[PDB]
RNA sequence: UGGGCAGGGCGAAGCCCGCGGAAACGCAGGUGGAGGCCCCGAGCCGUUCUGACGUGCAAUUCGAUGGCGCGACCUGGGCGUA
RNA sequence: GGGCGCAGGGCUGGCGCCGGGGGCCCUCCUCCCCCGGCGGCCCGCCUGCGGACUCUUGCAGCACGAGGCAGCCCGCGC
RNA sequence: CAAGGAUUGGCUCCGGGCGCCGGAGCUGUCGCUUCCAAGGGGAAUCCGACUGUUUAGUAAAAACAUAGCCUUGCGCCGCACGC
RNA sequence: UCUCUUAAGGUAGCCAAACGCCUCGUCAUCUAAUUAGUGACGCGCAUGAAUGGAGCAACGAGAUUCCCACUGUCCCUACCUGC
RNA sequence: ACCAGGUUGAUUCUGCCUGACGUGUGCGCUAGUCUUGGGGACUUAGCCAUGCAAGCCAGCGAAGCGCGGAGCGGCGGACGGCUCAGUAGGACGGCGAUAAUCCACCCGCAGCAGAGACAAGGAUAACCGCGGCAAGCUGCGGCUAAGACAUGGACAGGCUGCGGCGCGGGGAGGCGCGGGCAGCGGACAGGGAGCGGCUGCGGCGGAGUUGCUGGCCCAUCAGCUGGUAGGUAGGGUAAGGGCCUACCUAGGCGACGACGGGUGACGGGGGGUGAGAGCCCGGAACCGGAGAGGGAGCCUGAGAAACAGCUCCCACGUCCAAGGACGGCAGCAGGCGCGGAACUUGCCCAAUCCCGGCGGGGGAGGCAGCCACAAGACGUCGCACGGCAAAGGAGU
RNA sequence: AAACGUCCGUAGUCGGCCCCGCGCUGUGAGGAAACCGCGGGGCCCAAGGCGGCGGGCAGCACGGGAGCGGGGGCGACAG
RNA sequence: CCGGGGACGUGUCCGUUGAUCAAGGACGAAGGCCGGAGGAUCAAAGAUGAUUAGAUACCGUCGUAGUUCCGGCAGUAAACGAUGCCGACGGGGCGAGGCCAGGGGGCUGUGUCCGGGAGAAAUUGGAGUGUUUGGGCUCUGGGGAUAGUACGGUCGCAAGACAGA
RNA sequence: GGCAGGCACCCGAGCCUGUGCAACUAGAUAAGGUAUAAGUCGUAACAAGGCUGCAGUAGGUGAACCUGCGGCAGGAUCACUA
């Protein structure tokens, strides 16, 4: 009971757009939308709010992220510095 | 798969090493049944259509005076040679003739090109009858 | 008509089975002969090897023993009260083989107080089939096969056999 | 439960319940003579004989109840290549309830060639042994 | 700044279990309920009949047919743009 | 903020039983119409004891404290 | 809903996981989504990708919009992933 | 291969196309018969690459042809009802 | 147990081609004798004119003139013969099973109802007439037989249910038999040529199911399976079984090749060819299977899903007076068609055997003819004899 | 003409040393004639006829000193 | 910094756990493709200046993709040692590896030279221990051409790849 | 209406429709391959084949082929702070 051999989570998006739009949003619609590990309780459970804000659902941990990801490259290297 | 326990083995390996031999190659794919003019039966015989001119292979330089010939059983035209001198002139067009092969396994005979058919008898009576005047054509 | 062979069944690794002869007559069954209750009615067959085979189309009685003393009688048929194959063949009254049926009491019951007259204790030893043989429900199972034999022979229902029964219908 | 009442065949010649010695210089399992099961395919408290072939297989599938799958494994000869091949035929085998926890899957059992049981199923197992045995 | 918009259909991720697998994973059954998805109700609109009407019911309406119908919508009020 | 669903739900209907009030009936029919705050518990959060389990229709939860027990709180509900 | 096929009423039961589901039997002038409600379908071509928008009152379209793609300007901006 | 000439001489594609005057082009298919449709052909009056070319999955009250089924569209009308 | 020719200017190789040998199919040319065998398998399991191919009898015995032979009755026609389409396991072969089954001839045994019994009842065909109808076929009336069909009469066997000890057999049992209670049911009313019926047990002769196992190719066929795998229960069958149905389990098979496809595939005993390992072939004598233009259904019977039986459909074909009636040569000859490719519309039951209770029948079969198709032996015209079913040939 | 670019990898196939069952094998049963092998046998010879004797089967029965399992002990210029 | 690796050394442990592979999986130069970043050199395409009989080329200049990095695709090479993996045995010499030992030493890599054997020969420590033919396992070839082409399949965004008449 | 006919079940040909599989065939057009008498255009390879060659990949050209990148020697080098 998979459903789709290959789209996965644009499958919701049906035929429409095009392959290659639909290929190039399914792996920021897969980022988004995920649950992360909170980095203050350790729990996989940071989801987006808003673009650019991702917060922890279990110790309320909110902090300023990037769009669709909660780490962005140019903002890693800057922390990590 | 030289283990005593890989008789299975090795005849279904030996097998597929079999179906690259050209010999078994033909019997497995029925290529006698693809053309039904000599393999699967000897002796083709057919309806002339008309007389070919057809050239020997050089450094050989002739003239085969070939024929094309539509079988009875299939309909198919293929072209045969005619042997034993003068004999081109004893067949005439809407006759029908005996075809055989050449002992070639198929392909053809020295300086002819192409042709892989010869006829043997005319109006069902042999060219040897004719080529030294044994017998007569009806 | 009907057949027995397996010329039509696939094989054990499901591979279905070309069918290329015409029917024989070695492999060749017949109808079930459905038999209900009613004036006797047995039909004659000259089956293979001219046998005469007997299959009741209608049988009304059936020699029904009494396993426990040994004696029986031809008591009628009433009807069928349960059928442990289909429910649909009890609501038709298809007497088969090992069809639970309810019989007549009366010729039972006659034996049955005569043998109580002399021994009080036969009706205390198995009180759940003399219960019912005052109201006069008498229940006995075909042993015998109508179809084949013609006949619808058995035995009555007592002891844990009959309240295995009465739990059924 | 059981659609008929649970009845066996009457013990000609523990006297109150059936059982047969299947012959062939074979014994009776204790589980067959003390026990309550019912089966009427069973070789020893059941309505069938053993005649034919008796071979012994190694248990391949003990599921679906009453029937296993055995598997006897035999060599054939290649004459040709002058090697053997593993072969096998895989058997419904008919496995009454005196063997219930006795026979699991990989034990070698002893089967005999009863009537046509099932479809499949022309084999009942008589005995068995154990496979760490 | 308020309000309005049947009922069905399809069944995306995720999940559960079974089976298979050395592994990676793959099938299957449920679950879940995504989408400017599908048929459609109130309603909205205006495809066709080139229907009715055409000094009309009407200075654009009526009927059938059709499309849309949780939206890139519709709508009351306030406000802005002359 | 919007939305499918789960649960609750101002209320509404049906059935059964009972109860008034009114009208109709060749036969049949019990026909037709109308009317009938307060305390405890339950949720769920939290607390105490305690220490590892535990759901949900659904993702899951849980040592940053599970289930359980005893409380507490505030609503829905009885 | 590709295409295409079968079935569908009433009654009396039986079974189940029981607002429903499956099965059987009986039955009618063969008839059952019985009124109502409620897709005609297939093979292709042209154009526009799509949902959407439009000439209130002769054009709803292939036009417009769209996302995408691209180019331009801008570090005095809402601050370049911007306008 | 030679030669004239341009800023460059139409490339990949595609086509009597919604773009072809001639023209009802030619060939094939579709038909009893086709200025239509489709598939080809291309010295294309005057196709052609974000003035976007080619491309049709999905979608369409868009434009077109064929087939099945259907029918008062017609042969060829008739009767009935309301107003 | 063999190589030879062919790539080069020459060489050594690899490599294939070709020669050289057997076998069988066809063609060609040629041909003196004899014996023996084979011969429409391949394409067309294509189509068929005409004749023939399975009939026989002892019961009863009509016409016809005691003879007689009709019809009834019975037995066979399910065997042989032909063919190889289908068939990849429903086959075949090997080894089993039938304790899961049935049965004709024949053989060996036991038996066959006292019933008014020194005795058996109604029919029908033949036949006698009268007809219908182109033909094929069929009606009406009248009588009349039985080893036909009944009646009469039950000691047993048998069937079913229940009960149930033993004695025998068997590897294994309520298998056989004895002992029980019920419900059924059920074997001679024949004859003055030998007998013939019927019931059972045991064979024999068959037959149905069935287990294990072996046997072609394709993976450019990798997953298959829903009555599918199993259980319970009933049905059905001669008989076990998903054989079928009812309900219920979720099984069953597969790279140890399932499943699907292909086959110009009947299998085998065997044949060919090679020193051998192998390779190839098996239409073809014998055995088994299958089929009778394609099908399906059935009657009778012990045995057929029969085909020189029936019923129908389909495809071909024929006759008709137009209402209807017929045909199935993969039997034997023979014709056409097909193709490379295959014989006389001969004689006969004499031999070999079969059916029938004997005198009969047998295109099974033999004899001859045709054919260089094959094996073997041998050269370069007319009497008598001889044999033969008859003729011819061999042999003097 | 032809070692897959590499490595992993399951079925498959193959696999260290020491210390009743099964494989393998011998004989025998039972297995049609034709055929085939052999052997006779003056059909005028021959092919033959006819008569002897044999073979066939990874089925069955009996036998078999070795081989393999099972279980311990080594610890392989095996891992 | 994190991770890995083989060889050696060892009275360390386990004790046959192994070898090879259909299927399957992972990696896989260059060129290519996708999205993002970047762009010095070089440079397909393209543009020129020449050469030339012609010159769409070689030569000069310029120049885009590309070359670069990150995430992925792709999955090919004369991916060669044109030499599969594992294992037993087999002559000397010279070298510049690593570890050990201290006794022109042992293990393990690595080249080389000369012989043996092999081979049609070139050659070759395996291409030896092969008609005195048998260690295991996998793959491939079967005259040339058609052709690594077509069809079907699977994979891929595509290029195409695999497989394959 | 008991040799008719009827009803239900069962076996079931045959036909029709849809579809799977296997195998065959027509076709405008258009692409290969092979053989032609060898004609035209060249000369890519074989010598450092006159630009070393080859295969891969990408693009391009009337055509062999050319060019870029990385390989390879089957090279025209077994050879130099030894
Ligand atoms: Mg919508
Ligand atoms: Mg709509
Ligand atoms: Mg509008
Ligand atoms: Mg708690
Ligand atoms: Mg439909
Ligand atoms: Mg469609
Ligand atoms: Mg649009
Ligand atoms: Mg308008
Ligand atoms: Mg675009
Ligand atoms: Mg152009
Ligand atoms: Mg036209
Ligand atoms: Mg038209
Ligand atoms: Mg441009
Ligand atoms: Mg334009
Ligand atoms: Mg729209
Ligand atoms: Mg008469
Ligand atoms: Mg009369
Ligand atoms: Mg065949
Ligand atoms: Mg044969
Ligand atoms: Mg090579
Ligand atoms: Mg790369
Ligand atoms: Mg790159
Ligand atoms: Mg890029
Ligand atoms: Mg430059
Ligand atoms: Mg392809
Ligand atoms: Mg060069
Ligand atoms: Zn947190």
């Amino acid at each position: 009971s998979r459903g789709t051999k290959k789209v996965g989570i644009v499958g919701k998006y049906g035929v429409r757009y095009g392959s290659s739009l639909r290929k190039r949003i399914k792996a920021i619609e897969i980022s988004q939308h995920a649950k992360y590990e909170c980095k203050a309780c350790g729990k996989t459970s940071v989801k987006r709010e808003v673009v650019g804000i991702w917060k922890c659902k279990a110790c309320a941990f909110t902090f300023a992220g990037g769009a669709f990801a909660p780490t962005t490259s140019a903002g890693a290297h800057s922390n990590s510095i | 798969m030289k283990g005593l326990y890989c008789a299975k083995k090795l005849k279904r390996n030996r097998q597929a090493k079999r179906r690259n031999d050209p010999t078994y190659r033909k019997r497995l794919l029925g290529t006698k049944y693809k053309q039904d003019i000599i393999g699967v039966a000897p002796q083709a015989k057919g309806i002339v259509l008309e007389k070919i001119e057809v050239e020997a292979k050089q450094p050989n330089s002739a003239i085969r005076k070939a024929v094309r010939v539509q079988l009875i059983k299939n309909g198919k035209k293929v072209s045969a040679f005619v042997p034993y001198d003068g004999a081109i002139n004893d067949i005439d067009m809407n006759d029908i003739v005996t075809l055989e092969g050449f002992g070639k396994k198929g392909r053809s005979k020295g300086d002819i090109p192409g042709i892989r058919y010869k006829v043997c008898k005319v109006q069902n009576v042999s060219l040897l009858a004719l080529f030294r005047g044994k017998k007569d054509k009806p | 008509g009907l057949s027995r062979s397996n010329r039509h069944k696939r094989t054990k690794t499901g591979a279905k089975k070309p069918i290329f002869c015409k029917k024989r007559k070695f492999h060749m069954a017949r109808q079930p002969s459905n038999t209900k209750i009613g004036e006797d009615k047995l039909q004659e067959l000259r089956c293979r090897g001219g046998v005469i085979k007997k299959r009741a189309l209608r049988l009304s009685s059936g020699n029904f023993t009494c396993r426990t003393h040994g004696f029986s009688y031809k008591t009628k048929i009433m009807q069928v009260m349960y059928h442990p194959s289909s429910n649909e063949l009890m609501r038709t009254n298809t007497l088969t083989k090992s069809a639970v049926i309810k019989l007549d009491s009366k010729q039972f019951k006659e034996k049955f107080d005569s043998i109580l007259s002399t021994d009080s204790e036969l009706k205390n030893t198995d009180p759940l089939f003399f219960s019912n043989l005052d109201a006069g429900k008498l229940y006995g199972v075909i042993v015998s096969r109508p179809g084949q034999c013609g006949r619808a022979d058995g035995y009555i229902l007592q002891g844990d056999e009959l309240n295995f029964y009465i739990n059924k219908f | 439960k059981a659609k008929t009442y649970p009845k066996q065949k009457k013990p000609h010649l523990k006297p109150e319940r059936y059982y047969k010695n299947i012959g062939m210089g074979y014994n009776v399992p204790e589980t067959a003579i003390n026990g309550t099961y019912i089966d009427k395919k069973c070789p020893f408290t059941g309505n069938v004989t053993i005649r034919g072939r008796i071979f012994k297989g190694e248990v391949f599938k003990m599921k679906q109840e009453k029937t296993i799958v055995v598997v006897k494994r035999y060599f054939h000869y290649n004459k040709k290549y002058k090697r053997y091949e593993r072969r096998n035929t895989k058997f419904n085998v008919h496995l009454s309830p005196c063997f219930f926890g006795l026979v699991r899957v990989g034990d070698t059992v002893t089967c005999g060639e009863t009537r046509a049981l099932s479809k499949t199923k022309h084999f009942a197992v008589i005995d068995y042994k154990q496979k760490d045995s």
